RNA sequence: UAGGAUAGGGGCCUACCAUGGUGGUGACGGGUGACGGAGAAUUAGGGUUCGAUUCCGGAGAGGGAGCCUGAGAAACGGCUACCACAUCCAAGGAAGGCAGCAGGCGCGCAAAUUACCCAAUCCUGACACGGGGAGGUAGUGACAAUAAAUAACAAUACCGGGUGUCUGGUAAUUGGAAUGAGUACAAUCUAAAUCCCUUAACGAGGAUCCAUUGGAGGGCAAGUCUGGUGCCAGCAGCCGCGGUAAUUCCAGCUCCAAUAGCGUAUAUUUAAGUUGUUGCAGUUAAAAAGCUCGUAGUUGGACCUUGGGCC
């Protein structure tokens, strides 16, 4: 039977993107990491 | 042993060279059979879609694997080939034009689905991808 | 202000001109034509006429404020349109640019090689 | 025949072998955060030239002293190094070239000159200066922030003339104010 | 293939002609003449590439026409010529 | 052996004669999705795989065959014939060969302009001068590859380390300066144009001038967060996950890896000391022939110049 195909994401609830400032690129975002890691790391990153 | 005489290398090729039919790659690579395969040595290939099938999901697993069977148009072999990301089937019509790549293990099923070795790529010159993620319209 | 210096020069008799690699020093400024660097030449070399002076090929240095390229003085103007392909000439004016297109003159050449005689011309 | 199909070409990074490591991710973390990089791939670049350098001086150190195809690229080698000012007049020998480093390259880039030299607030700046075209080594501009000084040329970095950090007119900010100030 | 091979490949040049490999497709193949066009050093690579009298396949016959070049003590004026070795 | 033919040797061919020639050191025959090489990829060493393609050699001009001219061709942008296609036609006849450049159809998983020029490299002709889809130049091009932007600094607010000061970190907070992506006089480039390099004038604050591709159970860096589904839909290279509390599915937030690059499929190098000459194994894991003889092959005891200087 075919006829369930795509039911749980036809049928979850929908939520928009939100919205929030754009992350630096190349170089300040290896800055950023680097002050995350070793500058103010005085366990895990995603607690 | 072995045969260690330095005049002896006539007799360490040729046992080499008998020997290396018992490895199974290289069997499976200098006997010519690749070719006989419905994609004859080639990483992709196209084809109709003949009809939509759905296989029930090897035990202990439970599901049905939403798959298609296709016929190539190189040489009109039927063969079943795997449609991913759920809800994909939709995308999918009758005698429908389909890009058939292999599906990772060489010639082999992959996971719980019985006897499937090929995923559906691309569908009327639409990937799979930009559909499911509502990237591309089907034409 | 703009300097000059010529390097790697060499009377070249046989042609009969002076073959250099000039170099602009130019400060201030994008670049220097031609036209206004032939004066300057003339001036520095001493040349009665402005028509046997010919530089080409130059180049910016990345950075700016230099540029290099070749020239060449010529003895006598006769000389000049002597041994120069005719671009070089028309650069500084002294011939004109026949304007042609060379699959035009395929297209006639393949037309009229069919045709035996005067009658050649005549199919116009 | 197409004649520019004969201009050789290749590759100057390597990529490693075991993508998810901890303990390397952050020692490659480390160097990028204080050397001012922009990618693992700046620092893999580094490490392959250093590669290079070193399999040429292990082949080299193999083979008997008396041997000139040792004694002449010995003496190469060496010569490169002391000009690169990756080693001191202490070390002329073959053996200290194959316990060379990569910081010891990474010390020698015109960012970090630049930023060693006062001339940068931080080693981010120097790297934005470089790439604004406000640095000249000797005469020539260099916006190139991977630029390997030499030592003849360490004392002559400075900011150029045509910089409004070296005695140029104001940028187009200062201009821009300038002429709003003006009315 | 079928016949003799007027065209000579810039890498398949001479060794000793020190060519540029970025400076064209072609090499002046030498003439015949009395040397053996391997250990000869052909007109065109005399007042080009060895003296910077010319500077093109069009300045070499513009020198070469006007009969300037005597090469054992005769005027000749094939730009490929073979001068091969201790030739005046 | 003697001729014939060839530019010339030769069973290359003819007459006569003799019975020889190659083969387990693999002839003969078959397969090749086989042009050969210089070389390519990966490489501790050894190695394994590939080599249509720009340099050298060979072969072909739809498939075979025959030939003229010419110093040179069994030539096909030369002829003659047959076979297969296919083109006008006044139906008597006539003319064909893109595996040259560009382009079209078809085949396919799979490959760009029916553009400009002889300015460069060289070649050819009676020739300094003509010509050259050879070759170069522009067009398309994320095959591959190099360098490299997407912000730096200070103040203020908040929070840390060496009652106090300094150091260090975050704020669509406040300031100023800097610059190229872009646009454009201009010159330069160029055979003529264009790109680059150089440069007037303009050109950044949410500097919207807005970074993406894959993931977050293990292998393997990153969540036992929230909402939906409920052995269904699906994920999953392997182990496995989902049966009302899902760290694995569908989404939001957050985080991770690489970063103008990343994912997927085939082929194969490493990993593979799982092809082992270097260097694997055979009592029980797969693997000593039931046993002996035996030719080829491989392998085979010891013994024969030292004192002698000089140097
Ligand atoms: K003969
Ligand atoms: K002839
Ligand atoms: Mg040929
Ligand atoms: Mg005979
Ligand atoms: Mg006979
Ligand atoms: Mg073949
Ligand atoms: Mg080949
Ligand atoms: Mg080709
Ligand atoms: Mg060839
Ligand atoms: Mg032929
Ligand atoms: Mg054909
Ligand atoms: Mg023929
Ligand atoms: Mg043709
Ligand atoms: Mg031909
Ligand atoms: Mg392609
Ligand atoms: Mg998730
Ligand atoms: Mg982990
Ligand atoms: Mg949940
Ligand atoms: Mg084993
Ligand atoms: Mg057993
Ligand atoms: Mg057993
Ligand atoms: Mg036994
Ligand atoms: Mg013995």
């Amino acid at each position: 039977s075919l006829a369930r195909a795509g039911k749980v994401r036809g049928q979850t609830p929908k939520v928009a993107k939100q919205d929030k400032k754009k992350q630096p690129r190349g170089r300040a975002h290896k800055r950023i990491q680097y002050n995350r890691r070793f500058v103010t790391a005085v366990r895990g990153p995603n607690s | 042993g072995k045969t260690r005489g330095m005049g002896a290398g006539r007799k360490l090729k040729t046992h080499r060279r008998n020997q290396r039919w018992a490895d199974k790659a290289y069997k499976k690579s200098h006997l010519g059979n690749e070719w006989k395969k419905p994609f004859a040595g080639s990483s992709h290939a196209k084809g109709i879609v003949l009809e939509k099938i759905g296989i029930e999901a090897k035990q202990p697993n439970s599901a049905i694997r939403k798959c298609a069977r296709v016929q190539l148009v190189k040489n009109g072999k039927k063969i079943a080939a795997f449609v991913p990301n759920d809800g994909c089937l939709n995308f999918i019509e009758e005698n429908d034009e389909v890009l058939i790549a292999g599906f990772g293990r060489k010639g082999h099923a992959v996971g719980d689905i019985p006897g499937v070795r090929f995923k559906v790529v691309k569908v009327s010159g639409v990937s799979l991808l930009a559909l499911f993620k509502e990237k591309k319209e089907k034409p | 202000a703009v300097t000059l210096r010529t390097r790697k020069f060499m009377t070249n008799r046989l042609l009969s001109r002076k073959q250099f690699v000039l170099e602009v020093i130019h400060p201030g400024r994008a670049n220097v034509s031609k036209a206004d660097l032939k004066e300057r030449l003339a001036k520095i070399y001493e040349v009665k006429d402005s028509n046997c002076i010919f530089v080409f090929k130059f180049r910016t240095h990345f950075g700016g404020g230099k540029s290099t390229g070749f020239g060449l003085i010529y003895d006598n103007l006769e000389a000049a349109k002597k041994f120069e392909p005719k671009y070089r000439l028309i650069r500084n004016g002294l011939a004109t640019k026949v304007e042609k297109s060379r699959k035009q003159i395929k297209e006639r050449k393949n037309r009229t090689k069919k045709i035996r005689g005067v009658k050649k011309t005549k199919a116009g | 025949v197409h004649v520019n199909f004969y201009r050789n070409y290749g590759k100057t990074f390597k990529k490693p072998r075991r993508p998810y490591e901890k303990e390397r991710l952050d020692a490659e973390l480390k160097l990028v955060g204080e050397y001012g990089l922009r990618c693992k791939r700046e620092l893999w670049r580094v490490q392959y030239a250093l590669s290079r350098i070193r399999n040429a001086a292990r082949h080299l150190l193999t083979l008997d002293e008396k041997n000139p195809r040792r004694i002449f690229e010995g003496a190469a080698l060496l010569r490169r190094m002391n000009r690169y000012g990756l080693l001191a007049e202490g070390q002329d020998k073959l053996d200290y070239v194959l316990a060379l480093t990569a910081e010891n390259f990474l010390a020698r880039r015109l960012q970090t000159l630049v930023f060693k030299a006062g001339m940068a607030k931080s080693i981010h700046h120097a790297r934005v200066l470089i790439r604004q075209r406000h640095i000249r080594v000797g005469r020539q501009i260099v916006n190139v922030p991977s630029f390997m000084v030499r030592v003849e040329s360490e004392k002559h970095i400075d900011f150029s003339l045509t910089s409004p950090f070296g005695g140029g007119p104001a940028g187009r900010v200062k201009r821009k104010n300038q002429k709003k100030a003006s009315g | 293939a079928r016949g003799l091979k007027k065209h000579l490949k810039r890498l398949n040049a001479p060794s000793h002609w020190m060519l540029d490999k970025l400076g064209g497709a072609f090499a002046p193949k030498p003439s015949s003449g009395p040397h053996k066009a391997r250990e000869c050093l052909p007109l065109i690579l005399i007042l080009r590439n060895r003296l910077k009298y010319a500077l093109t396949y069009r300045e070499v016959q513009s020198i070469l026409m006007q009969r300037h070049i005597m090469v054992d003590g005769k005027v000749r004026t094939d730009k490929t010529y073979p001068a091969g070795f201790m030739d005046i």
